[PDB]
Formats: structure tokens, C-alpha cells, sequence
């Protein structure tokens, strides 16, 4: 029963923000883990929630939206691609919700479009790590 | 019945073990200086009563019947009492039923005197709770104990000599405490999905110090199979005793 | 929507001073220019429930007195209470009284405005998704939000994107969250009081900002959340009894780099403070970790320490000795174990929490150090209350 | 009427017969010695008779009944060999224990312990109570309610010279009253002066059985004829060697004379009829005796001059 | 002489659990030392072994002082009962106890052959009876040639062949030219094999000798024992008149106890009217013998069935 | 000499006791195990405190499985009254039971520590191989010490108790008191004063126990961290030497074994 995305709502809550998820722009990652399907307010807050030591080895399919074939501002639920297998790129001057923004994407070209289009590099999944999180925020969301 | 005259012999050589009156003045003590620490500084101490009565109440049910059977064959008394109007299942259900009742006084003094220690050094404990949480407590330990005292039989007849009952009684006591909850976090630690996080609840069942907890602690099972487990875990070991004594 | 010259006000002093008497009103009402407005006790401005009561346009306006009631309650086009637009610089909103469905003080553009004093008692019906914020902040410099009384609003005093501000002295009860803070660089708040609140300090993506003395009295399942902030100042907060309603965390630090958190007074919460795998190394000495069931959470095997300059924290479990008459204690103290860690790593562990062979597992750790996993350490802890004036 | 019949059993725990065509008859008041070497035929016959084990091949009818029904064990007492009962216990409160389980009164147990001579060690632990001491304990619990049947399984190990000779003196005054027992002594010297017949038995079967007239008189075993008091010294000593004798004439007024136990001791007045025997003295062979013969009987070769 | 105890009253508690014994023992004599409630039979026995203090008094083992190491390797000493270290084997056993008393290595493999236990060396002493650990415990007593043996009841548990090879094998140690005290308490058995008894009872030594001696001094009747007349009551209502004890035994079997004066005139009515099968006549025995003396210092005779 | 013929016999009689060989193959196993979680976390003064504290579990442990029943085992099963009617004395029946299970306790952790440093030596790449023999020379020589001290008490419960179930309950009251209790009141005394009960005393109580003697000689050089001490902590504040923590090991040796003596001399 893993395998199923679940829809998002109005009244969601983000799993460690807590606050509402269809207040902001930006592609909104989610959890399903077969016992109880827990929602993120940003692509990074859920990223950072992976890293941790207690996910690790917990067996969970990550969601993230495709952001090549939706609108920036108010992505839909519809198309919402695995999270392992996707091209995020980062440094972007978009605005986000909680971390950096990691626009998710599925095709590589169009993560390679908004790439060349804001100055940023696209890298896989298994590139994400916490000492690249916490250096993309603070370009964002410094100085 | 002489099932209850040789009973009365099992409680007046029980009661006078130097060994057995050590420990159960150490689990009175040790159930004292928990409750003390545990209300100067009820569930939360009702947990920490439950580790120690782990602890001891096997330890003091192996300590009473390790000898019941073959410390009687080696004392000679044992081929002496079979010539007596006696059959082997009374020899067994006699000494099960006296040496059941000191554990279940070794409770009452144990907890008896922990209770006490609750209920005049906290000040508002909410005594009505008190009665039902210590009721099912000290029914909980006794269950447990005569679950090592049917296990003291099975180890005491298979063996032909006191010096190695104690030491399949100390093996017992190794791999029903403390080996087999180890092999049990054991396969956790080492790998994931090799075994079902689902079916653990159920391997608590195949351990008898595991599900005396479960019965403190209130879980797919519900509560009424774990005290018709905890009583199957006599009813078959009791019976496996008594084969194992028609057959010396 | 009419315009507050439409009204009667009775001048006391001929520099644009006004003052409106006893007496009801009817409908919203705006302000075009400079008036120091005051008011009589019996100033019930109340709106018949539909746009924003009392929008502000021009600066330097001390509204002061003033008692309004019901305005509108569409947040998308943000029916407030106190509407003040960019180029209203410098206003006072002094000693107001407020009951509607709305926003309180909803500000945007605004150079140093001042909003002290007042009683904004927000909704009692709505399922605090469309309340609507207590004093709303978007992006102002210079602000002065001193000593008000919010009750019951959405998310209390919401702050988005406001540089150099202040937030002293006000008691915040029954919100969601107690203070939000988004994106606030160079923030500062002292003082504030936040009761039975879903989250009491919401701390995120705030740089550079001072958080000071602040007390939270029983809130639910978050005492200071604080996601993604740098280079702060976390010095004599005072977080006691966040029950649940999360577990309860007095503390819940994620993904801060680089913070002093000092003589803070964490009390009586199922977790005394959260730490994160990705918040490391930062200064976190001199707080009070008393009554927690559970004092630091912290699944990582990478070592932390907590003490700089030698001074730790006090901790109310630590069984330790102090020989040499200083304040620091002797033996460094851990606050977890390796077995306090499986029950994180693996949540089936807590059917087999109470079994001797996990009582045995503690006692071989502090037998054998080598299967001591590198925790949350920290050398010379604190042998006396350190916030000996916190508790009051 | 007869306590223990052993009717043609044979006793085999694989395909090994430990016991073979054991045939048994004790009578209502005697006392029957078993006594064993090699095999366990001893201690076999020893579980036969109680209900500890079953016949194999034949059949045992302990006073007339099956050896393990209830009337029968409350009137059947044992004691085993080394028994030491539980030390935690009393010595009055053992009995206590025992008196329950028989059937038999509580008024048996104050007389019982002065029966036996524990008067002064009652109410004392059992760990402080010597050998000896044990063993009045242990006939004690063989003596509770009226028991027609007693298996004494070495009664007399580690007992005092005079308590030894009161307990077979205890034992003479049962019998009257019409109690058969059953000893089983590894010393021999001892029970034969209260032993009725022997049972001396080999590995597998039985050799012998009989009372100690019918043991020497079948086993020619040599005895000892000394005497004193001579007549004439001369035609009187001369008269064995023609007879069948090879008699041994002392001169200090005394004669020995062997013989063969056929011609059997005084025969009929010869040894005694000419007048004048004063003071002739009898050195017979021993149960002892006896018993080395019965294993050279059925294998068992002596040993050298002295090795065990 | 052998062992020389003289003028030996050894007290302790100032209670004097032995008093004023005077037992030379010879130096081919066998001697039995009987005791059944004074402590003389364990603290005498201790006395000549050198590990007790003779108060008052001196003790001259082998002419020697009795805690000299060079009589203690002319020593034999088989304990009461000893289950001697049942993880070790036989031959290690006896070589342990080769070593101790000095004896050489060539004695111990010659030893397991003459004692019965060959088969059984080899083997670890837990799975010893009774009867095997007595074997082994007479293998460390003649270990080195010892001139003194001193056995303390050696025939417990042993079965009856091994019993008579036991005395036939002190027979041999006997003409050898080495004392042996038999400490005991199976009394009916030793009497054939000791030379001189020693009863002693309360710590006073109340009679040492020979058993001619011992009867020499003490008139006791000649037991004379009957089987195979024609009726019982017969004869029983005969002899209790004729103010002779007897008692019955079986369907046809009597004892008769004489007065020595009045032996012969009973035995005229023995084999000239109603002719038995069988008669034995019993001189005063060593369990008669003990009872008398015991009666005759301090004890007194208990009743009919009361031990 | 009599005193070697009586050690060759406790030397072949508890090599066949089954007991030990269970409990001196688990010191090597855990020995083995401990130095193999030392190297995969590489550390080095964790290392030294944990198979010291090893050694505080188990070479008393060892040392009273020996000799609870040395005198009093003989006593009551018959051969320690044989034993003085043959040339002997009784120092020589005692210290020749001391040299016996010495070598013993000095086999029992020469395969311990020897093993240990097999899966040190050929585990970790580089090590110090002078400061890996003279940290393993120190912990042979002294662990050897601590056993031969529980050695000495146990005859000290052996010549008192005149029963040999009565000896197992002393020498499980010996392992128990030395061990794991005389660290917790200790520590207790420490707790519930908060340090100011003596501030001078308190450092002189830990040559009042041989197990914590033991380990102020091992953690001598690697001290490292100061919460793996714990109640050894105090050790800092001991002005005594090395030199002096090794006489007071021997101490506890020859006062515990001239009263097993004196005891034994009046039995
Ligand atoms: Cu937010
Ligand atoms: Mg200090
Ligand atoms: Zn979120």
C-alpha cells in the first residue's frame, strides 16, 4: 500500500514545520510509509528529514512533484513523481517555502532549463546531502 | 488427600532455606528503595517493580525446586517414598502446590511491603487505583514464578545429580531472562527487512518473562490471551513434568 | 466604505488632534491625514462585518483609545482591523480594543510603527485555519510592538520577511502558533508570555536575531521551534510543561548551524530539547534541564559537546559528585545511552523496553565504554540552578 | 499363609536378563536373608517386592495381592540403604510427615521416637544428627501403623554395638507378634544368629535357599570339632582316623577332630556317651562360610592369599 | 613395642574426655578399639595418628615421638568414609598420595593390581560406589610399607568376598611384622581376626586383652543353640524353669543359655531323649561382651524393645 | 619439595573442572570481543577501562569458582583429615593450594590477554607494538594479582565455615561485596553527600578494595576521557605512586593469607 501517493488538502500540516502546506508556492514532498502517510511543506524540509538517522532505514516511498509540467506557483497533486529518481536543481532565485529551493523535475532538460535560466547546477538524488542543504539556504536566504 | 500432606512438608522445608530467606528479604528491600526512589523523585515505578520481579521471582522459583525432584533421589527419601500409598503425579502436584505457596507469600511480603512504601510516601497516590494495579500485580508474579517452579521440575527430573541441576537451573534462568529478548533485539540490530516487524509480537509469546510484561503494561493481541498464556505455560511444562517423572 | 472626517470628533488642540466621543459607529472607516486621533472609553467603532474597520494611509497617525468591533473576515483581501498601507510611516496604535474575525494589525511597507498596548481578542468558532493573524508584520523596518494582549486569533504575531524590530512584554494566549517568524534577519524580541499555544515560538528561516527571556507556560506538543536559523541568541527562555496534543519538546532544534543557546530553563516536558542530525556544533552551555522526562534527544553517533569555556548545563538527573568546592560538576555527564537510542532508531524496541536484558544493556555500558556510542556528552555540568531568578 | 510369593519371575532390562527364575516363598513370621555379590539380583528382588518396578516374566503376590495396592503399602515398611532425609526438617516433624502419608495415628509418633531411642535428639535439625542417628529415624518411619511386612535394606550401618543387638532384639519381638521380615546386610557375621533361612543368591539366579542347619548340612563345608576333657587320651584319640576323620591329636589333654558334616556333630550319643566329655566346646562354620562356597559354585574364582 | 600410651588423660574445655589410659599395643599384635559414648574411640585413635596434643600425659608411636615426619611414613591411616576428589582418576589419586608419603613410583601400579581395582583404575572417582572408594582408601593404607596400620571401620559398604580378603590380607601384613588397630563398630565379624580387644566407655579404659582374657575375666555362661527337636514348648517350659533364659526363634529351633557348671547335664538331655538334627554351642561372644562391660561401669541395660 | 607435589595435583584437579573451562573460555571470548570493538571504532584509553573492568568481573569470579571449597571441601569430604597424618604440615597443605590454583589464574589469563593481543597485533594496522606488550605485560602481572587476592579469600571463607553449601553462600558474598557493591556505596556515599561529606578521606577508601587498586594500575598511563572512570575518579586525588598502588596489591595478598593461615592453623 506503498505505492500510492496520497492527495494533498487545504488542511494539511507540514510533518516538522507544522504549518500549512497549500500556502506556498514550490514543489511539496511527502512520505507514504504503509503505516501512516506524513506531508512536507518544502522538497528540502523533506530532505531533510530523510537524512536523519531514524529514516534511514525506514522503508518509505518519497513523493515529490514534477515541476516540468506544472506551474510554479500552485503545483497539482496529479503528477507527482518518485522522489529517488528525480533531477532537482538548486541555487535558484526562487522562493520556497522553508529551505533551499529544489525544484524537482523528471526529464533532466527542463531541470537543465531552469538551470541555465537562474545560474544553478542540476544534481541527482543521492547528491543531497546536509552539508549541501545547509550551504544552499544560507546563499538564498543571506546576506 | 495426600496431596496436601505432602504439601505442608514443602512449606516448613521452604521456609526454613537459608538461601531463600536471603533473597526474599533482598527483593523485600530492593522493592522498598524503588518505591522510595521512584516517589521522592504509579505506571512509572509499576514498570521499574516489573524489571526487578523479572529479575527474581525466576531466580527464587529455580532456587526452591532446582533439588525437588533428584535432590530427593539423591537423598534417598525419593525410592522411599514411592513404596508409600502415593502415586508419582501426588509426589509432583504436592510439592508444586507447597512450594507454590511460598512464592506466592514471597509476593506478599515482597510487594506487601512496597505497597506500603507507596501508599505512605506519596499523599494523594489515588488508592483505588493502587488495589486493582497491585492485585493484578502480584497475581502477574506469582504466574510468572510458578512458571520456573514447572521448569524446576522438568530440569529436576531429567538430571541423575544435584551439581548438574544447578547447572541447567542458572542455563534455564540464562536463556528465559536475558539471552532470549537479546536474540531478540539481536536480529533487529542486524538487518531490517531479513525479519517481519509485525511478527515480534507474537514471538513474545513463546517467553514467559515476556508476556508477564505485556500484563503490566495495560498490542495486537488482546489482554484475556496473555493470561490464557501465561496459564497454558504451566498447564503444558506441569505436564511435560510429569512425563518426564513417570519415566525415571 | 466613508473616511473618519465623516465622523464627529471634537478637537482638543488645533495641531490636528482629534478626539471622538462616547458613542457608537457604524461602518469602515479610513484615515487620509495626519490626525492624533484619541478616543473616549465608550468609542465602539463597530463595523457591520465586511471590509477592513480602520485603514491607515498617511503618517504619523497616533491612533489611540479607539474600540473596534466585527470587520470583515476575507483574508485574501485582507479584511483587518488596523490596515496600514506603505506610505503610513511612523503610526501608533496605542490601547485598542478588538473582537472580529479578521487581522488585528495587519502592516505592510511600514517604516517604525509602533503597536503597543492593545487587546486583540480574535475568534472563538473558527478552526484557526481562517482566523486570521493576531498583528501581522510584512516586511517592515524599524517596528515597535510592545506589551499587547492577544487572545485567540491565528498564529499570534505572524512576521514575514521584517528586518530590526522588537516584540517586548506581550502575552499571547489560546493561538496556534505563539510568535511566527519568517525570514526576519536581524530580528529581536524580549519578554513575551505565550499560554496554552499549539506551538510557542516559531523560529523559521529568522537569521541573526535575539531571543530573550521569553516564558511558555503549558503549551502543546512544541516549546520553540526553531527551523533553519543562524548566528542567534537564545538567553533566558524559560519553556515549562509542554504537554501533548508531537510528544511535547521544549526545544526542537532543526537544521540551526551556528547559535548560542544559554541559561534557559527547560521544565517538565516529555522532551527536555531536540537535536537534530544536521544542527551541530553550536554553543549550548549554562540552561536548566529539570523535570524532563526525557532530557536530550539526539540520534546521531557523532559527539557533541556541550560546554564552552568549561561552565555546562545543570541537569536535575545527574547523579554526580563535586569534591573540589567550584560550581562544575566532576564526572561528564551523558544524557543517552546506546539502548536510549535503539528506541528511536527502532520503534519495536518499546515492547521490549521493560525487560532486564535491556536493564542489563545499561548497566554494560557503564561497565564497558567501548560499546558507548559518541552522544550528546557534556564535560563539567552544573552542580546548582544556574536561572535562580527564572522561576518566578 | 505366606507374606511374599515370588512365583517363577525372570527380571530383564534389554535383551539382558538381570534376574533369572527367582522363586521365592517367605513365611509368616520368618526372617529371610538376601544376600548378593555380583549381579543386582539383590537389588532387583528388593524393587520386585515393592511396587517400584514390574514383573517382566512372571508374577510376585505380596500378601496376597498386587505389590502396588494401597492396602497393601499401608502395611508394608522399608528402609533403604543410606537414606538421608531432608535436613531442613525436625526429627519429630519427619515422623510427623511420614505418620500422615501411612495412615497411620499421631499418637504412634511419641511412642516411636522413644521406641527407638530418639528421645533426646527430637525436636533437633536432621543435618545435626549423626549416622547412626539417622538410621533410628529410619526404622522409625518403617514401624508407623502395624506394618506386616519389613524390608531392612542394611538396617545396622554406622550404629552403636549395643543399639545394634536391641534393634535385632526389637526385630525378635516383631516376628512373634507375626510379622515377616526381610533383611539385606552386606555383613554377614551378625544376622546369621537372627537370620530364619538365607536366600544366597549368585549373579542371575538363586543358589541356595534354607535355614542354616539345611545350608551346611547340603554344602559340605568343613567343620571344626575341638574338645576337652579326654578319656584316656589314647584309644579314644586313635579312633577317627578309620572312621572317616583326619583328627588332629593334641596332647594337652584336649583333641580336635575335623570331619565332613555327614557324621555330623555328636551323632546320635557317640562324642558324648562314654561318660566323661567335661567341658567341650563347638567352633562351627560361619554364614560367611558358607557364602564364599556358593560363589565358587557358579563362576567367581578365589583370589591369591590376600589381595582384596 | 608399637604403639605405647601411657598415663595419657587428654582434656579439653576442661571437660577430660579422656582419662588415664594405659595401651601398649605390641609389635605384631592386633589390637580393636571399641567405644560407644565417650569420645575415647575418636580422640585416642586421633592420639596415636600425631594430630592431637596429648595433655598430660606422652604418646610413643614406634618409639618415637608421634608427630615426627619419619614415623608418618610408616603410617596407615584409613579415614571413617572419604570420597577422596571424584574429578581425579584412580591411578592419579594414588600417585598423588605416592608422592605425599614418599613412596616410590613402582608401589602404585602394584597396589591397584593387589587390591581389586585394575579394572576400575583409570576411571574418575565420581563414578566410584561405595565399595570402590573403600578399596581405594585401603590402597594409600599399605602404600610404602607401613608398620602401623590403623583402619577405621574398613569393611563399610563392601560386599562379603572383599570383606574376607580384607582380614586375609591383614593375615599377611600380620606375620609381616605390622601392627594394625581395628577400629570398629560391626563388632560380631572382627571378633575372628582380632588378637586383643580394647573396650573402653565414659573415657576410662575399662578392659583390655585377649578374648580368652576377656572371658577369663567375666563369668559368662556358654550359649547353647539346638535345632531340629520334636516340639517346642516342650522343651521351653523345661529350661525357664530350670532358671535358664530361653526364647524362641523358628517352628523347631531353640537357644538355651547354660550356667558352665550346668552345660553337660543339660546336654545329657539333648542327645539320649528326643534327638535333635543339630546343636551348636557358643562361647561368650564379643557383643556379649560388650554389653557386659558397658553395664558394668555406666551404663544401664534399656527394656525389651526401647532401642 | 612437598609443596610442589601438592600443586601438581590442583593443577591437573581444576583444569578438569568444567566450570572453569566454560568461565575461562569466556574471558577469552569476551577479551577477543572487546578489543575487536576497540579496533573498529579507530578508542585506545576505552579500551584499556573496559578489558580491565573485564577483568574485575571475572578473575574474582575464577578465583572464588577455585577455591570456595578448598579447605572445607576437603574438610567434609574426608581427605583433609587423611591428609595430616601424611609428612606434611599445614602451611605446606595451603601454600601448596596457593601455587596450585595460582598457576591456574596465571594460565587462565595469559590465554585471556594473550588473545587478546593476537586480535590486537594482527587487527589494527600500525599500532605501537612497545606500548601494545608493555600495556598487555601490565595487565598479565596484575591481573594475576587480583585473582591471587580473591585466592586468598577464599580460603579466608574456606577455614571458617565448617560446610561446604555455607562456603558458596560467603563466596558469592565475597564476589558480590568486592565487586559491584563496594563501588555503588561508594558512590551512593558520593551522591547523597554531593561531595562534601570528606573531601580527604573519601580518595584513601579505594585501597579498601583490591578491584579498584586493580584499576587505578591499568588506567595509569591511558586515562583519556573522565566519564568512563566514573567512581575511579578519584584516583587523581590519591597522592600515592605507582609504585606504592602495586605494594598495596601485594598487601592485600599477605594480610589475607597469613589470617587464611592462622585461620586455618586453628581448625
Ligand atoms: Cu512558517
Ligand atoms: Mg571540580
Ligand atoms: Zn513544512
Amino acid at each position: 500500500q506503498s505505492l500510492e501517493p496520497v492527495a494533498f488538502h487545504d488542511s494539511d500540516e507540514c510533518h516538522v514545520c507544522g504549518m500549512i502546506i497549500t500556502d506556498f508556492p514550490g514543489p511539496k514532498g511527502q512520505a507514504v510509509e504503509k503505516r501512516g502517510v506524513k506531508k512536507f511543506c518544502s522538497t528540502a524540509e523533506m530532505l531533510g528529514w530523510w537524512l536523519q538517522p531514524e529514516n534511514r532505514l525506514l522503508d518509505a516511498k518519497l513523493y515529490v512533484h514534477d515541476m516540468g509540467r506544472s506551474v510554479w506557483e500552485k503545483p497539482d497533486d496529479g503528477h507527482l513523481i518518485d522522489a529517488t529518481s528525480a533531477y532537482y536543481v538548486v541555487g535558484t532565485s526562487l522562493k520556497g517555502a522553508m529551505g533551499a529551493s529544489l525544484a524537482s523535475f523528471a526529464e533532466e532538460q527542463d531541470a537543465k532549463a531552469l538551470a541555465g535560466m537562474h545560474g544553478g547546477r542540476v544534481l541527482r538524488f543521492e547528491e543531497i546531502d546536509q552539508a549541501l542543504l545547509q550551504e544552499a539556504a544560507s546563499m538564498q536566504h543571506g546576506g | 488427600n495426600q496431596v496436601w500432606n505432602i504439601a505442608r512438608k514443602e512449606l516448613s522445608d521452604g521456609l526454613r532455606n537459608r538461601w531463600l530467606l536471603a533473597i526474599s528479604l533482598l527483593f523485600a528491600v530492593l522493592a522498598v528503595g524503588i518505591a522510595w526512589l521512584g516517589a521522592a523523585a504509579i505506571p512509572a515505578t509499576i514498570a521499574s517493580l516489573a524489571s526487578l520481579a523479572t529479575f527474581l521471582m525466576p531466580l527464587i522459583a529455580l532456587l526452591l525446586a532446582y533439588d525437588a525432584i533428584v535432590g530427593e533421589d539423591e537423598g534417598g527419601t525419593l525410592m522411599l517414598l514411592l513404596t508409600y500409598p502415593l502415586g508419582r503425579g501426588q509426589i509432583l502436584l504436592g510439592k508444586f502446590v507447597g512450594h507454590g505457596l511460598i512464592l506466592a507469600l514471597a509476593v506478599l511480603i515482597g510487594f506487601g511491603c512496597a505497597a506500603l512504601a507507596i501508599a505512605l510516601l506519596v499523599e494523594g497516590v489515588e488508592l483505588g487505583m493502587l488495589f486493582w494495579a497491585f492485585g493484578r500485580f502480584m497475581i502477574s508474579s506469582t504466574l510468572l514464578g510458578w512458571v520456573f517452579l514447572a521448569f524446576a521440575y522438568v530440569l529436576s527430573g531429567k538430571v541423575n545429580e544435584k551439581s548438574s541441576a544447578a547447572g541447567l537451573a542458572l542455563g534455564v534462568w540464562f536463556l528465559f531472562v536475558l539471552v532470549f529478548d537479546l536474540v531478540l533485539l539481536a536480529l533487529l540490530v542486524l538487518s531490517e527487512g531479513k525479519f517481519n516487524p509485525e511478527l515480534l509480537p507474537w514471538l513474545l509469546l513463546l517467553n514467559p518473562t515476556d508476556i508477564y510484561r505485556l500484563i503490566n503494561l495495560s498490542l495486537p493481541v488482546p489482554a484475556a490471551v496473555l493470561w490464557l498464556c501465561l496459564l497454558a505455560w504451566i498447564g503444558v511444562s506441569l505436564l511435560l513434568a510429569y512425563a518426564i517423572f513417570r519415566r525415571r | 466604505a466613508p473616511q473618519s472626517i465623516t465622523t464627529l470628533p471634537l478637537q482638543p488642540d488645533g495641531e490636528n488632534r482629534w478626539r471622538l466621543p462616547a458613542g457608537e459607529y457604524q461602518g469602515q472607516f479610513t484615515i487620509e491625514q495626519p490626525m492624533q486621533l484619541r478616543c473616549e472609553p465608550g468609542a465602539v467603532i463597530q463595523s457591520q462585518g465586511q471590509g477592513s474597520s480602520l485603514l491607515i494611509s498617511a503618517p504619523d497617525v497616533l491612533v489611540e483609545g479607539c474600540t473596534l468591533y466585527e470587520w470583515g473576515s476575507d483574508l485574501t483581501a485582507m479584511d483587518s482591523a488596523v490596515f496600514i498601507l506603505p506610505a503610513a510611516e511612523r503610526a501608533q496604535i496605542s490601547n485598542n480594543r478588538m473582537r472580529g474575525p479578521g487581522f488585528g494589525v495587519f502592516v505592510d511597507g511600514t517604516r517604525d510603527v509602533q503597536v503597543i498596548g492593545n487587546e486583540i481578542d480574535g475568534d472563538a468558532g473558527v478552526r484557526s485555519q481562517d482566523r486570521g493573524n493576531g498583528i501581522h508584520l510584512f516586511a517592515v523596518s524599524g517596528a515597535r510592538v510592545l506589551h499587547n494582549h492577544v487572545r485567540n486569533a491565528r498564529d499570534g504575531i505572524y512576521i514575514d520577511t521584517s528586518n530590526g524590530n522588537h516584540l517586548e512584554g506581550n502575552v499571547i494566549e489560546d493561538v496556534r502558533y505563539g510568535v511566527h517568524y519568517m525570514f526576519a534577519n536581524e530580528n529581536s524580541l524580549i519578554d513575551n508570555v505565550t499560554r496554552r499555544t499549539r506551538t510557542g515560538y516559531a523560529l523559521m528561516q529568522s537569521r541573526k536575531l535575539t531571543v530573550t527571556g521569553n516564558r511558555s507556560e503549558q503549551d502543546q506538543n512544541y516549546g520553540i521551534l526553531m527551523n533553519y536559523i543562524t548566528y542567534s541568541t537564545i538567553t533566558g527562555n524559560f519553556v515549562s510543561d509542554v504537554q501533548r496534543g508531537g510528544e511535547g519538546k521544549a526545544l526542537f532544534i532543526y537544521n540551526s548551524l551556528f547559535n548560542t543557546i544559554e541559561n534557559n530553563h527547560f521544565e517538565k516536558s516529555s522532551l527536555g530539547i531536540h537535536l537534530t542530525a544536521g544542527s551541530e556544533d553550536n554553543r549550548i552551555s549554562g540552561n536548566a534541564f529539570v523535570g524532563n522526562q526525557q532530557q536530550v534527544k539526539y540520534v546521531a553517533s557523532r559527539t557533541q559537546e556541550w560546554s564552552v569555556d568549561g561552565r555546562g548545563n545543570y541537569w536535575s538527573d545527574y547523579l554526580g559528585w563535586d569534591r573540589n568546592n567550584d560550581g562544575l560538576g566532576d564526572i561528564a555527564y551523558e544524557p543517552n545511552d546506546n539502548v536510549d537510542r535503539l528506541l528511536w532508531l527502532y520503534p519495536q524496541v518499546r515492547l521490549l523496553m521493560n525487560s532486564p536484558s535491556i536493564e542489563v544493556l545499561r548497566w554494560v555500558q557503564r561497565a564497558f565504554p567501548v560499546i558507548k556510542s559518541p552522544g550528546v556528552q557534556d564535560s563539567h555540568p552544573l552542580m546548582k540552578l544556574p536561572t535562580e531568578k527564572l522561576l518566578t | 499363609m505366606n507374606a511374599v510369593e515370588i512365583q517363577g519371575v525372570s527380571q530383564r532390562y534389554g535383551s539382558m536378563t538381570v534376574l533369572h527364575d527367582l522363586n521365592l516363598n517367605l513365611g509368616e513370621g520368618e526372617v529371610l536373608g538376601l544376600f548378593g555379590h555380583n549381579g543386582a539380583g539383590k537389588t532387583t528382588s528388593m524393587k520386585l517386592i515393592l511396587g517400584l518396578l514390574s514383573p517382566s516374566e512372571g508374577q510376585v503376590k505380596v500378601l496376597g495381592r498386587a505389590p502396588n495396592d494401597p492396602q497393601v503399602r499401608r502395611q508394608l515398611g522399608y528402609l533403604p540403604e543410606n537414606v538421608t532425609f531432608y535436613p531442613q526438617l525436625s526429627g519429630r516433624e519427619t515422623l510427623r510427615h511420614f505418620a500422615r502419608l501411612k495412615g497411620a495415628a499421631l499418637t504412634q509418633v511419641d511412642e516411636l521416637l522413644e521406641q527407638v531411642g530418639l528421645a533426646h535428639a527430637a525436636d533437633r535439625r536432621v543435618k545435626t544428627y549423626s549416622k547412626g542417628m539417622r538410621q533410628r529415624l529410619g526404622l522409625a518411619q518403617a514401624l508407623l501403623g502395624e506394618p506386616r511386612l519389613l524390608l531392612l535394606d542394611e538396617p545396622t550401618v554406622g550404629l552403636d554395638p549395643i543399639a545394634t543387638q536391641d534393634l535385632y532384639l526389637l526385630i525378635d519381638r516383631l516376628r512373634q507378634r507375626g510379622t515377616s521380615i526381610i533383611l539385606c546386610s552386606h555383613v554377614l557375621p551378625g544376622v546369621e544368629a537372627h537370620i530364619n533361612r538365607a536366600a544366597i543368591l549368585a549373579k542371575g539366579c538363586l543358589q541356595a535357599v534354607g535355614s542354616l542347619s539345611q545350608l551346611r548340612a547340603e554344602a559340605g563345608l568343613p567343620v571344626r570339632i575341638r574338645a576337652s576333657g579326654i578319656s584316656e587320651r589314647d584309644s579314644w584319640l586313635q579312633r577317627w582316623t578309620d572312621a572317616g576323620h583326619s583328627a588332629r591329636g593334641l596332647s594337652e589333654s584336649s583333641i580336635e577332630v575335623v570331619a565332613v558334616n555327614g557324621h555330623k556333630l555328636v551323632l546320635l550319643r557317640q562324642l558324648l556317651g562314654e561318660g566323661e566329655p567335661e567341658d567341650i566346646e563347638i567352633h562351627q562354620p560361619s554364614l560367611e562360610d558358607l557364602y564364599r562356597y556358593y560363589m565358587e559354585r557358579a563362576g567367581d574364582v578365589r583370589a591369591q592369599e590376600g589381595r582384596l
